[PDB]
């Protein structure tokens, strides 16, 4: 459980993965809202795990920081197009319309789709298990914490998170 | 379907590619234009001035087609 | 019944039941009645958007703002586009889902074609037909706008002037 001297709140019964008995404000009260919650958790989780690495790795290679993505000119294109963060966001929203709709829909049709929407079918090595179902959520909770860490560390100090880690090592 | 679709539309589509991509690029290349400094094929579609220099009829656009001229 | 071509018979799946039905579905896109629902949704939406598109293109030019294809040279389109996508993305997700809810029974709840805004209460089948017939005419005119733009390179109203002189 999250806390040794804590008890599991009813609905949380250790059935679904990464259930470390934790819901103080009672937000997963109805078992159907816990469905949304679960899908949102694994979505936020996957995005964070992609965010941390996608914020550090360009920083390390020498491009910039988690911040300073604005005022960057993304460019040399095939016709010598140079565009700004706004145009890049617009691109990102245009190419995210159908992917997100299809993940929110369960499939492609105007009617009922049987399509999971939390753990879809993509495992060509058959590594899906309770261990891995747990490990994805756990790493992603960490990574969410880490991204909140990035934000507030840059908020208080004004330094890049590799420099703040070099001010502790 | 096989006559009108596969062969018919297939010929229309390929005439479309020829008119819009193969004819400019070959016309420029046959006048010794060094392929590195050739325009890319969409450039003939986006900028009608490029294709107008080569074939001026494009400046009249699709109006002749619809008035049977 | 009256049809889109003089002596043409209607397809059997088009029985006049729904508004706009003038017996035109040669490639049988709507033999399955679930696909006919989706297509009806799509036709009304494409329909509405083209009304706003055509009115967005003509009416400013009348009230001295400029030509519709020169619009992005007086605004910062990249910005606006991003805001437009930010207003759409919830709003179109709700329209698709049927309402706010991760459950699939949400799609059965509510109407995704005629959601029920009407405050002056004039929804009939003669008015549902009017939406669709204005819509189809706006779709056809939008294709005319783009085409004329490409061919003539000038204003749409200046293309109407050339008709009479
Ligand atoms: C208030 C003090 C406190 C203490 C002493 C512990 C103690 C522990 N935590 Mg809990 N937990 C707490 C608050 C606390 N927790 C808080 C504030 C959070 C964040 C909301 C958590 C989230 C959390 C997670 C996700 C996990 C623990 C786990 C553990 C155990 C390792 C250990 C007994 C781990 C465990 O389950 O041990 C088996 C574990 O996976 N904790
Ligand atoms: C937005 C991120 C997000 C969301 C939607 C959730 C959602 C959930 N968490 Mg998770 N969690 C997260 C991040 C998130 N978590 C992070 C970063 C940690 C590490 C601190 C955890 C640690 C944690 C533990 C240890 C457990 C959960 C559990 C849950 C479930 C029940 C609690 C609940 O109703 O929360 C809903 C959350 C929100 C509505 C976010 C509101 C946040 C406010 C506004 C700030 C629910 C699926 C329980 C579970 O059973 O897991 C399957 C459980 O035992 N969470
Ligand atoms: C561009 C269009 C677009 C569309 C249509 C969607 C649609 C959706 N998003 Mg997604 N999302 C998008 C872009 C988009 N997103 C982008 C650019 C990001 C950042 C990478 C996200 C990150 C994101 C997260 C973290 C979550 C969603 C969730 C959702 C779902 C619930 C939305 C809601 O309840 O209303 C909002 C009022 C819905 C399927 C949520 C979900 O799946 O709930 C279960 C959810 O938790 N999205
Ligand atoms: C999670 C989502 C995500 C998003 C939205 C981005 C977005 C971006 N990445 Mg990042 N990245 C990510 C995850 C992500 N990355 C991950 C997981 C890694 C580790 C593999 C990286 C490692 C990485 C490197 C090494 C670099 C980027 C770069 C970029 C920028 C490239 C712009 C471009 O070429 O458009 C082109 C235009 C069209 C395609 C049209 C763009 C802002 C580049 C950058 O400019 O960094 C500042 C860059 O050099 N990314
Ligand atoms: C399937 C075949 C095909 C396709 C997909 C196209 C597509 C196009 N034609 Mg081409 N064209 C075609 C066959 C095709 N054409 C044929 C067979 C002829 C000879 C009749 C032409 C003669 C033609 C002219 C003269 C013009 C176009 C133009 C156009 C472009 C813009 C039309 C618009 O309204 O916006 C568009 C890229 C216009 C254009 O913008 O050219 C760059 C233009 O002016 N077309
Ligand atoms: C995207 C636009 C759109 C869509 C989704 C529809 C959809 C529909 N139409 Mg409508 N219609 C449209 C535009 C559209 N129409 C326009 C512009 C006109 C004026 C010409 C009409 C005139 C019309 C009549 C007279 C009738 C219909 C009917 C229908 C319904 C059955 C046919 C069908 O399933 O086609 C599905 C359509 C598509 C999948 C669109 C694909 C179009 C392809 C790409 C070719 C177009 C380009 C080509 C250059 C010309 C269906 C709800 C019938 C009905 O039962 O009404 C209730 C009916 O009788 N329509
Ligand atoms: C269908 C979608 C649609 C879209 C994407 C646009 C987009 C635009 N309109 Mg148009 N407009 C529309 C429908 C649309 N219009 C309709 C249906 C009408 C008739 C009521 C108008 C009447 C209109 C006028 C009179 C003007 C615009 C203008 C604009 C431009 C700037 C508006 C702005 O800054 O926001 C401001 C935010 C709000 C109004 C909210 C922008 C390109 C301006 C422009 O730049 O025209 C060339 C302008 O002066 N619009
Ligand atoms: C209700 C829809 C509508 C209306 C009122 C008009 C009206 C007009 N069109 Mg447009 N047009 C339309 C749809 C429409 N069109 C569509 C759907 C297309 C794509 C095929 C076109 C393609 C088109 C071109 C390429 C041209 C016109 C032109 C014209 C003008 C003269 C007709 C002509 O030269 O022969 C052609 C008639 C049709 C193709 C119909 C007239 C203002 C001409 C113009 O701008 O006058 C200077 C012109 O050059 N139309
Ligand atoms: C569980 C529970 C509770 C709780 C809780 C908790 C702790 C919730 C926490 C929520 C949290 C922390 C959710 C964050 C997600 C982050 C996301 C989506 C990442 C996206 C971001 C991405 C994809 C990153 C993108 C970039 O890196 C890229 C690619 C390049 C960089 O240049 C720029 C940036 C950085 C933009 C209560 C409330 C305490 C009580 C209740 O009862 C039970
Ligand atoms: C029905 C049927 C068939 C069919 C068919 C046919 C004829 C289909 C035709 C469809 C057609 C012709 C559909 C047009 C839509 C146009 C839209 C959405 C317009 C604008 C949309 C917008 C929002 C405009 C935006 C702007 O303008 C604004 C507001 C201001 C400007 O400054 C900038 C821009 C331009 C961005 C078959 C296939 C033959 C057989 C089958 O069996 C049955």
């Amino acid at each position: 459980l999250w806390f040794p001297g804590a008890k599991p709140p009813a609905y949380l019964t250790g059935e679904f993965p990464a259930d470390r008995g934790f819901d103080p404000l009672g937000l997963a009260k109805d078992p159907a809202t816990y469905e949304r919650m679960r899908s949102s958790e694994v979505f936020h989780s996957r995005l964070a795990m992609l965010g941390v690495v996608g914020s550090l790795i360009p920083e390390l290679q020498g491009q910039g920081a988690w911040y300073t993505l604005s005022e960057k000119q993304f460019g040399p294109g095939p016709n010598g197009e140079v565009i700004g963060f706004t145009e890049l966001a617009l691109i990102g929203m245009l190419f995210s319309y159908p992917l997100e709709y299809w993940r929110g829909n369960g499939g492609f049709g105007w009617f009922e789709e049987k399509g999971d929407r939390t753990y879809p079918g993509f495992d060509p090595l058959q590594l899906t298990s309770e261990y891995t179902k747990t490990a994805e959520i756990k790493n992603g909770r960490l990574a969410m914490s880490a991204l909140l860490g990035f934000a507030v560390q840059h908020a208080t100090t004004g330094a890049s998170p590799l420099e703040n880690w070099a001010a502790t090592t | 379907h096989h006559l009108s679709g596969l062969l018919g539309l297939g010929c229309l589509s390929w005439a479309g590619h020829q008119i819009h991509v193969s004819l400019p690029i070959n016309k420029l290349l046959d006048s010794g234009v060094n392929p590195a400094e050739l325009p890319l094929p969409h450039d003939f579609i986006l900028d009608k001035s490029l294709i107008s220099q080569l074939y001026p009829s494009f400046s009249k656009g699709l109006a002749p087609f619809f008035t049977f001229h | 019944r009256a049809t889109w071509f003089p002596g043409a018979k209607a397809p059997p799946h088009l029985t006049g039941e729904f508004p706009g039905d003038r017996g035109f579905d040669p490639v049988d896109f709507a033999a399955n009645p679930e696909s006919f629902e989706r297509m009806r949704a799509s036709e009304v939406f494409h329909g509405r958007m083209a009304m706003l598109g055509v009115a967005g293109c003509l009416i400013p030019e009348l009230l001295g703002r400029g030509v519709w294809f020169q619009a992005g040279e007086s605004v910062d389109a990249a910005q606006l586009g991003l805001y437009f996508m930010f207003l759409a993305a919830p709003s179109e997700y709700w329209r698709g889902n049927g309402g706010f809810g991760w459950d699939q029974k949400e799609k059965k709840a509510g109407n995704r074609i005629y959601p029920g805004f009407d405050p002056l209460k004039m929804t009939s089948d003669e008015t549902k037909t009017k939406e669709i017939k204005n819509g189809r005419l706006a779709m056809i005119a939008f294709l005319g706008l783009v085409s004329q733009a490409n061919t003539t390179g000038v204003s749409p109203f200046q293309n109407l002037a050339a008709v009479f002189g």
